[PDB]
């Protein structure tokens, strides 16, 4: 089970810190990734950890504005989102990679959370 | 200064040579990379083609040709013919044929019904996304006549992604690289494994239940060893053909269930011969079949 | 006005993958990146920005006098497969060398406890031509792969990567010029015994145990003949195992079980004949159905010392 | 298994245009195996066009010289041959065949389930 | 296998000592022996041992050419000639035997440690 939080309304240019609590059989937070889905559009990748140590994979629209971090102690990941713009308005979901061979593919993620709404004017 | 927009096209001729133990596969194809440099003068103001060894002479003279690395290639790829096409307006097209061993995560636990995702990951070796960024990616695959003769069944058109890899060990906004990702989905052709492996195994395991129809504790126990020996004889038939893996597959679990079923019968047969002449429990000619299928369905819960 | 002090070289090793263990040769394959950094004399670059030089172009700079020392993998087998390589030249004098590599590496590997063995995969790096008066390693950092689930992997990495920086003094070589700086990386791993416990050890136990059932047959002829089918079943199983398990110059844990099986069935054959041909009584000593499995497990216990 | 029916041919003056269509029906899961052939009285049945091995490519006979185009409609299991700048030498009955096996897209031997054909006539 | 160190004592900065480690028991050779040291509060750290290839010897980074390892396979002994001592070298110098693995520099791959010899530099 996964639960998101930290969404809300923010002014264009502001910041938000999304949080994803993980519970259950999850040896490490590496398997977790962030996604977003706007009304009518498809669920698109946002961020997850890179294969090799020190690397992180971000969607092309991030452009250095977001930053994925992890708190293995609390078994969590955070998406620090800055310089937000109206294009970023969507429901942000937190997923857990359940195999496959594509970190950026929603098809390879299960245990999705309810999602947390992010709205930018 | 803005980064160079590099458009990429990958043609995949063949994917083959899966190494289950190493989780690798071979990919033969072409890679095309196009970008726009500064205008230049060419013979007759027409496009100029430069092939193979002659490319090195333009690079030594200043022509910028960035190295694009296959992130998930094992060893140096086998690069065949390669050319440049230099347009007078500044456009540059780099084209090369490649054969490479590529790796990715591959799970064969549902063999022979497993499903794999063949991946190519491409990234500039030295230029970050402030200097070189992939603007788009297109993939072209083989037009299949009929797949009944093929080992893998392709499912869906090639999937593509363009993302940014951020490295924490390069220390301002100069530690992100542009990465292309291509994915070919495929399912294993199970026909052969269904008919020549799974089916004969079911017959062997089922035929071991015949011991219960023998009318002598001597016959039943002795024949149980011929069955145990048949499962072993079948074990190195599967081991000699099925891929080498560091874990058990479906077939493997069947084989293990076979060992237990026959070993169980040995105990029951002996248990029946010393419990009270218990031909009633020797009438477990239906219990044993039922118990196996029950545990068999649970085995394939993955 | 030269600087005769040793050049301090900082190294980073990115390990992508360790695989392809060859047990008889005691080798393994490593794919990754090696990054070496040192500070030379400042220089002018295009636009006072870092200059990138890739692959073949590196050779042109070495011909012009740029110092780029060869760093040898001491424990590599043959020439490693070097992929892309690059230099980055900064105006202030920094030089960074980076290269993708694939190589086969040797080390002392002990597989006697197979399939429950632990191994130390090692990388040893040293300059090929420059002693520690000219080139010395100042630090070493190692970055490995981020693992999702280890149940699918052949090996499990226990603990972070260990590193060492030592000096190697060669007798066969002015005074104080016979010493080279060496980096050592160590990755501790443990094999995944799952596959070998369920597909190899467990079926072999049922076979040995099943062979103890010959004592429950009610005739000398039946006891001695079925034992031969049991023997034939252990031999048929030794082929299945050897065809899959790795080749070694010594016995493993599974090899000893197989030998134990041979010994059990052979011992039972001697007991079956002795009981029947010592007297004319026999069936009563054959009621050792309990005594034999205990003697086997008894010896089976003192084998674990 | 399958059956093929050509159509779209007729009488046209030198330089005109025609569009031939071939409809397939039966046990066929892809139109990649279909290929156009032609055969005028006096000569042997010669290859015209079919799909290439790699996506985006198409194989044409040397006498096409870019004048004919093979298009596809995998949804309707139909192929089309747009023939332009027609010459009097293009006169023939154009056949539609399905590839049976082998590994030579150009050899008629590897094609079966031929259709009735459509006559294509080009005058001056 | 039993190891016994000897040769320690007190010395001033810049002095010299010659440690000896006698091996008694079942040992294939002295190649498997290595010198370690442990100061109060500091971990037990590698000092020296033979190299994999003949003529080579592995020394800790702090040796800096001062110490020299030698062996008398006949007498079944290894010697450590320590020169140009410094205060930082004060510690208990043990003598271990490589019990396997491929990290000569790793104490975890050594055993049969001796009682240790104390060395103190002023
Ligand atoms: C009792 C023996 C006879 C019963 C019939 C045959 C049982 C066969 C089951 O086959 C065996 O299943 C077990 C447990 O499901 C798997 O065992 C696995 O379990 C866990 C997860 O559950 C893994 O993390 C672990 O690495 C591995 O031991 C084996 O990989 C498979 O070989
Ligand atoms: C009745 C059923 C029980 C029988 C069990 C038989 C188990 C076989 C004994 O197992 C056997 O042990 C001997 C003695 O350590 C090992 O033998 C080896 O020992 C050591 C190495 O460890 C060497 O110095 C020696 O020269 C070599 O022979 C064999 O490699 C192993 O196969
Ligand atoms: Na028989």
């Amino acid at each position: 089970q996964l639960q998101e939080s930290g969404g809300g309304l923010v002014q264009a240019g502001g910041s938000l810190r999304l949080s994803c609590a993980a519970s259950g059989r999850i040896f490490s937070t590496n398997v977790m990734g962030w996604f977003r889905q706007a009304p009518g559009k498809e669920r698109e990748f946002v961020a997850t950890v890179g294969r090799i140590g020190g690397s992180t994979v971000y969607a092309d629209f991030v452009k250095g504005r977001f930053t994925l971090s992890r708190d293995n102690a609390k078994n969590m990941v955070y998406l620090q989102m800055n310089s937000l713009k109206p294009e970023d308005t969507a429901v942000y979901y937190c997923g857990a990679r359940i195999g496959g061979s594509d970190r950026l593919a929603p098809e390879n993620y299960g245990y999705w959370g309810q999602g947390t709404q992010v709205t930018v004017s | 200064a803005r980064p160079v927009d590099v458009s990429v096209s990958i043609f995949i001729n063949k994917i083959y040579g899966v190494n289950t133990l190493e989780q690798t596969y071979k990919v033969d194809g072409y890679i095309v990379a196009q970008w726009t440099g500064k205008p230049r003068k060419t013979p007759g103001d027409k496009p100029l083609i430069v092939e193979n060894t002659q490319i090195e002479r333009w690079i030594n003279n200043g022509l910028w040709v960035p190295a694009l690395e296959f992130i998930n290639v094992v060893g140096s790829p086998d690069t065949g013919n390669k050319r440049l096409m230099l347009f007078p307006d500044g456009r540059v097209i780099y084209n090369a044929r490649f054969l490479g061993s590529f790796s990715n995560d591959m799970d064969f636990r549902l063999f022979p019904f497993d499903r794999q995702q063949f991946v190519l990951e491409l990234e500039p070796f030295s230029y970050n996304n402030q200097q070189l960024r992939f603007s788009d990616i297109q993939v072209y695959t083989e037009n299949i006549d009929n797949e009944e003769i093929d080992e893998w069944w392709i499912r869906g058109k090639a999937s593509t992604h363009i993302s940014d890899i951020r490295y924490d060990h390069l220390s301002p906004n100069q530690n992100e690289f542009s990465r292309i990702t291509v994915r070919i989905d495929a399912v294993r052709n199970p026909s052969y494994y269904l008919w020549s492996f799974i089916l004969p195994l079911g017959l062997i395991i089922a035929a071991s239940w015949s011991v219960f129809w023998l009318e002598s504790f001597s016959e039943r126990l002795q024949t149980s060893f011929t069955c145990m020996l048949t499962v072993v004889a079948y074990a190195f038939y599967t081991s000699n053909i099925l891929p080498r893996l560091p874990y058990t597959t479906v077939i493997d679990q069947m084989i293990i269930a076979g060992y237990g079923s026959i070993f169980a019968a040995i105990l029951l047969i002996i248990f029946a011969h010393h419990r009270q002449d218990d031909l009633l429990i020797q009438r477990s000619r239906l219990a044993f079949p039922l118990g196996f299928l029950a545990i068999g369905s649970v085995l394939v819960i993955r």
